């Protein structure tokens, strides 16, 4: 008997067996569903020493495509999610990496490798995509299974190269889709999402959850448009947002055979996961391309090295035409490197052979201000042992006066009168002094230099987040 | 060539580039994923360890999440079934400073129903089939596995996991993880 | 009891005595045996006195011989309740099933209800152990009254 | 005299000044008995205070107070050095070390005395619960 | 409650006659009765005055620095998490034109 | 017994200046003639008998030196409260007014603390003779106590 609410007050409903076992089923989903987002959420407020932050790197596993017998609602999810991070492999190295040689002036012409997929993820992620149709569907409560499979079908057939109508040569025809996620087939068997996307809770159980003597399961549901596809979609569409803000080096695993046997290597399947994984086309634009560009400014002042006479210090240089003589001047191939606006542009041959000569310039030169320097490390390090050694020396030499003295037995005057007497009355009054007024002079100035900058920093990033507070507003009043 | 390679080239052009970098592991289901992120993390746990909390947690955050995340399908004994972004967070001096797990999406369903030749998830059989009775009558639970209707369909026992170590690993992921005893017992 | 134990009571009313020495409170007494020993109902406290008079109760001041016995007469009423019999008391105030008890209805409820109480001592008893949405977690104060 | 700080001649002096209870300018067994009463306590009635006197008869000025003193002080260092080079021996520089670590490297790097002086000290004390070497209890319970 | 407090603040009240017993006990008359209650005396009540006066100063201050430090610290900790969330807001007004 | 005070507070090692430097002779004892610079310490009154009845009295002149710096030691013991006293008096009112009325107090302790006869409450009236203010300053008391 759920309560549902009609005007102000609840109404009471009765609930079939098959349907009180289907709302059993969806307590026991998302009590465990909410439990492993907690357990994330609890894991994100542990893992945190609480240190000042400037560079992160981001490894992703976000899933393995996956084929079974069988597949649902999270089957769609996991090879939807993996397939975005193969795209964005498509466009890191295809994309990017090529319209950078085109922007800087190079001599390039762009080369077409075809690998794209954009319009299957557009198939999902757009809104008109199957995610996009089961978060528009599941807010229905008269909806239904097989009008959801009615109108998917209708707006993807014959609209998407990705999708096609199912075969179903292993039988099974009762609501099928397959799709053709990067790394092959996947058939989707469409019964129950529309329940699985909404997920809605018998409102009074939930309630009495929130109310439970158990703290875990009320802290689950406090606070208990926004389906379980569209909360996915938007922390996924997040991850690719924060992960263009940075430099990505890509892994590509694949399976070698489907026994498990070790060792064991089948050629078609690793081929074909090589095929679909586009590594080779990573070949080719890795030895046709350049795979390393450095500022003018951060590399000419590093590897100037390689030929001060080139660059020579105090006197003015322009770091294009300078680059320009030094690379000359290093009499390699010319044709293994051109020159940007802003960037210095290197074949993989030139790149490395110019980072062996940086390295080997530089060891000649720093290995000898190395050997100073571990010269000052270890006459340093040794002097404090011999340091150290000292204070251990009057250290022994302090016990044996001890023993001497309390064996000692006019031990009774000398222990007992001299914290009487006036050099514990003064040269500890003396220290106590120094102490105070140095840490007196040490706190006051290192406390006011912080607060003075740092309240100026914080009151700047609180009027950027209150600036940006408004976009948001703006966000929701359009939303 | 190593994927410990590719996690010092990463490492290398974040101090010189001054710039975010990532490291992006992709493949099909039973490829190494997993076990590579894994090895990624133990990466720069290791590198932090020569020159900890952090460090041991961030390691221990992919197999405690597994347990929970993971089941055991007709393509891998040990498939998860929900996505996962880390955030490696370094200070200014390069050594380890702050991760972020970031998680997608569970394969809830899972929870209730499971095909032929396919385990619900690992949680439930590795504190059922137990090496200690008390999380096995705390529950109030039967040993075995068949009788409840949700988590016994499909197939329940399997050539290559000991379930009871399975459940160990899981009570020290959380123990390093610092989850109360409370809440590892309420999750439970 | 001991006999290290009744000195260390006799010196509660040695304490409470404003006399140099012919005084033990007849009113206020029993409520300082409360602290020494355990804590009865009142209404037992005056069927072991056998019922004075409100003005008695007022003026009367006790002789102390006599009260030694009494001592041990008021730790005798056994069948004092437990923690799961006080917890689940106020439960049937609690109209919610969570676990907090407005104070609204909790100092009425403690005031008005049961045997009287002077009033600034219900004021001063939750001060401080409420919280910001005006409750309490009772399984707590109980908690929090049964060991100290 | 180079030996000494002067803060602890000045000390030698007050305390010998203070001494004398009789202005006799010399010390006798009477002057050791209501030194002891005052400072200590009732149980010093033992024959040892009898002794006392064998260790330096007759009277002593305060030359050979100091004479006496230094040679005995041989090995002993002001306090404020010591405090200093024990901060300095801490990796720390806060008292937290194990026994275990010290009395290892103690008798390893230079003069292999007994072990059992050092050990009894630093054992006094558990050393996996209570191994931190406080260094300033150290020095004091040596002297204040 | 009422009993132990009532103990406390009596006990402490026997302090405090503690105290006054000592200055009748003090009204007995030796030399230091004059040098004591007046200030003359150069060492004992000007060098203990200074103690006094450096501690005073030292300890206002210890308190001033030791909680201005925290505030520091606080402000430091809150310019840290505000540093995350300004970035994730950036991060999150693209997100939200996407969702426009 | 009454060695142990000049043991058990501190800040008293100290007054033993108050002898050793403020000593006319500077030899090392209290002579029978220091009351010739007490009465210049003091500056409004001069030679009278009675301090040498107070030499007296408090000592018996140059036999021991520690017995003047053990009497010292026996009025050391009043030291011990300024610790618990600020504690004592914010518990007491912690509004800041601490009008504790004179009369309040004195009916208070004599109720409160040991039974206090007419040389006990003579001392204890003329340690505070009523203000017009009618409240004991908890300030003044402690600058008393000082
Ligand atoms: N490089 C490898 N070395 C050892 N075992 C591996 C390796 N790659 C995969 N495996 C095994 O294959 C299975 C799947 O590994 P996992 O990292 O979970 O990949 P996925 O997450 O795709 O299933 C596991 O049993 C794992 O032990
Ligand atoms: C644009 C991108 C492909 N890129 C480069 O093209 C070169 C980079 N870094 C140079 C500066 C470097 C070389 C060797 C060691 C460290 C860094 N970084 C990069 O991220
Ligand atoms: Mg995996
Ligand atoms: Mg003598
Ligand atoms: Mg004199």
């Amino acid at each position: 008997h759920p309560r549902v609410k009609v005007g102000n007050e609840y109404v009471t409903k009765g609930q079939n067996v098959q349907q009180v076992i289907y709302a059993t089923g969806a307590l026991a989903k998302a009590v465990y569903e909410r439990m492993f987002n907690w357990m994330v959420t609890r894991i994100n407020a542990t893992l945190e020493t609480k240190q000042p932050r400037q560079y992160f790197i981001g490894v992703l596993d976000i899933a393995g495509f996956e084929i079974f017998d069988f597949n649902s609602f999270e089957q769609l999810c996991i090879n939807f999610t993996n397939e975005k991070l193969q795209q964005f492999f498509n466009h890191h190295m295809f994309v990017l990496e090529q319209e950078e040689y085109k922007k800087e002036g190079i001599e390039w012409t762009f080369i077409d490798f075809g690998m794209d997929l954009q319009a299957c993820i557009d198939l999902i992620e757009k809104p008109m995509g199957i995610m996009s149709i089961l978060e528009e569907e599941c807010m229905f409560p008269k909806a239904t299974d097989m009008t959801f499979k009615a109108k998917l079908f209708d707006n993807h057939l014959g609209k998407s190269a990705n999708f096609q109508k199912p075969r179903n040569i292993k039988g099974k025809p009762e609501a099928h889709f397959s799709l053709i996620h990067y790394a092959g087939i996947v058939d989707y068997n469409i019964i129950g999402w529309l329940q699985k996307n909404k997920d809605p809770l018998n409102e009074t159980v939930v309630g009495l959850y929130q109310k439970s003597s158990l703290k875990l399961l009320s802290t689950l549901f406090a606070n208990y448009f926004q389906t379980v596809s569209a909360l996915h979609r938007e922390n996924l569409n997040k991850l690719m947002t924060n992960l263009r803000s940075t430099h990505p080096h890509f892994v590509r695993c694949i399976i070698p055979n489907e026994t498990k046997s070790p060792g064991v290597m089948d050629n078609p399947l690793v081929m074909h996961q090589l095929r679909c994984n586009g590594v080779l086309e990573g070949i080719r634009i890795c030895r046709k391309g350049f795979p390393n560009r450095i500022l003018y400014g951060d590399f000419r002042q590093r590897y100037r090295i390689l030929n001060p006479a080139a660059i020579p210090e105090g006197q003015f240089i322009d770091s294009r035409k300078g680059a320009e003589k030094l690379l000359s001047s290093l009499d390699i191939d010319h044709n293994q490197y051109k020159f940007g606006h802003t960037k210095v542009f290197f074949k993989a041959g030139l790149l490395g052979l110019l980072e062996e000569m940086r390295d080997e310039r530089l060891s000649r030169i720093i290995t000898r201000i190395q050997a100073q320097s571990r010269g000052v490390l270890a006459r340093m390090e040794y002097k404090k042992l011999l340091e150290r050694r000292d204070s251990l020396l009057v250290i022994q030499w302090n016990i044996r006066a001890f023993m001497g003295v309390k064996n000692w037995p006019w031990m009774k005057l000398y222990f007992k009168i001299k914290p009487l007497l006036k050099s514990a009355e003064r040269e500890k009054e003396m220290a106590s002094m120094k102490e105070e007024f140095t840490r007196l002079k040490e706190a006051l100035e290192k406390s006011e230099a912080r607060r003075k900058e740092l309240e100026e920093k914080m009151v700047s990033l609180l009027q950027e987040k209150n600036d940006l507070q408004l976009q948001v507003q703006a966000e929701q009043d359009n939303l | 060539p190593h994927i410990f390679s590719i996690s010092d080239n990463a490492y290398q052009y974040m101090l010189t580039d001054r710039e975010n970098q990532s490291i992006l592991i992709t493949g099909e289901s039973g490829a190494g994923k997993t076990v590579n992120t894994k090895r990624v993390i133990q990466y720069f746990a290791v590198i932090a360890a020569i020159g900890g909390t952090l460090e041991d947690q961030i390691i221990q955050a992919n197999p405690a999440l597994e347990a929970f995340g993971n089941a055991k399908t007709v393509r891998n004994d040990n498939s998860s079934r929900f996505g996962k972004f880390i955030r490696i967070h370094f200070g200014a001096t390069g050594k380890l400073a702050s991760a972020d797990i970031e998680t997608y999406l569970l394969e809830k369903s899972r929870v209730i129903f499971q095909l032929k030749a396919e385990r619900d998830y690992h949680i439930f059989y590795q504190i059922l089939s137990n090496k200690k009775p008390e999380l096995l009558d705390m529950l109030l639970i039967t040993n075995n596995p068949y009788d409840y209707a949700f988590i016994s369909q499909g197939e329940t026992t399997v050539a290559s996991i000991d379930d009871a170590e399975e459940l160990m690993a899981t009570d020290n992921a959380f123990d390093v993880l610092g989850f109360t005893s409370e809440e590892k017992n309420s999750m439970y | 009891f001991s006999k290290e134990q009744q000195e260390d009571f006799k010196e509660a009313f040695l304490l409470f005595d404003r006399t140099g020495e012919c005084k033990i409170t007849l009113s206020q007494v029993g409520d300082v045996l409360r602290a020494l020993g355990t804590n009865p109902t009142n209404a037992e406290v005056k069927k072991v006195l056998g019922n004075p008079s409100n003005e008695e109760m007022n003026a009367k001041k006790i002789e102390f011989e006599q009260f030694l016995p009494m001592m041990q007469a008021i730790s005798n009423n056994k069948d004092q309740g437990g923690y799961e019999d006080f917890v689940e008391g106020l439960r049937v105030f609690d109209k919610e099933g969570n676990g907090t008890v407005m104070g609204a209805e909790l100092r009425h409820v403690l005031a008005t209800l049961g045997e009287k109480m002077k009033e600034e001592e219900v004021e001063a008893l939750l001060a401080g152990q409420e919280d910001s949405n005006g409750c309490i977690n009772y399984e707590a104060f109980v908690k929090h009254i049964m060991s100290v | 005299f180079s030996m000494f700080d002067q803060t602890q001649i000045q000390e030698f002096k007050e305390a010998f000044t203070v001494i004398d209870q009789n202005r006799d300018g010399i010390i006798d067994k009477e002057d050791l008995r209501d030194t002891f009463a005052a400072m200590g306590r009732l149980n010093v009635k033992n024959e040892e205070l009898d002794a006392m006197m064998k260790e330096a008869s007759g009277p002593i000025n305060f030359t050979v107070f100091l004479t006496m003193f230094g040679e005995k002080l041989k090995g002993a260092d002001p306090e404020d050095v010591i405090t200093g080079a024990f901060k300095v021996l801490d990796p720390e520089g806060k008292g937290t070390i194990k026994k275990q670590f010290l009395e290892e490297l103690l008798t390893t790097q230079c003069d292999r005395f007994s072990q059992e002086e050092i050990k009894n000290m630093w054992a006094a004390f558990p050393p996996d619960v209570g191994g931190n070497v406080d260094y300033k209890n150290i020095c004091y319970v040596i002297t204040h």
